């Protein structure tokens, strides 16, 4: 399914991935097409972060849902 | 003019200088962080934080687009 991320400035993209798709794979697809790194990359859904490990069925991710696109303020 | 509330961003009964809709959570309480135009991004954010009790976490998040408002990266952005 197609998911709605909204960047930290609202910028609306959306991304065409698989229900079987890692959040890892996403966030490969999102440096694919923007061009940011996936470890950089935060992705916040209900509250709580995006792990790699983590498939669409894994939250129970909505069809077209908000997904927030942030980044990360400590890098060590 | 200061006779209509227009030039103020009533929120929740609350009036502001700015406001962020908070969309962390989709079907329950609309998060909206106000801002002043006197106020410092960490500290405001803080103090939305604790005021309707939310994860440190969230703190990076909204601070980032705090500091911006008055910055010129991708929200006032200008001559650098």
């Amino acid at each position: 399914m197609q998911i709605f991320v909204k960047t930290l400035t609202g910028k609306t993209i959306t991304l065409e991935v698989e229900p079987s798709d890692t959040i890892e794979n996403v966030k490969a697809k999102i440096q694919d097409k923007e061009g940011i790194p996936p470890d950089q990359q935060r992705l916040i859904f209900a509250g709580k972060q995006l792990e790699d490990g983590r498939t669409l069925s894994d939250y129970n991710i909505q069809k077209e849902s908000t997904l927030h696109l942030v980044l990360r303020l400590r890098g060590g | 003019a200061n006779q209509q509330t227009s030039g103020k961003v009533l929120y929740e009964g609350k009036e502001f200088d700015y406001v962020f809709s908070i969309d962390v959570n989709e079907g329950g309480p609309s998060y909206k962080l106000p801002y002043n135009t006197s106020d410092d991004p960490w500290l405001t954010a803080y103090n939305f934080l604790q005021k309707n009790d939310l994860n440190p976490m969230f703190l990076d998040q909204v601070a980032k687009f705090i500091i911006d408002n008055t910055k010129g990266q991708m929200l006032g952005l200008g001559n650098p």
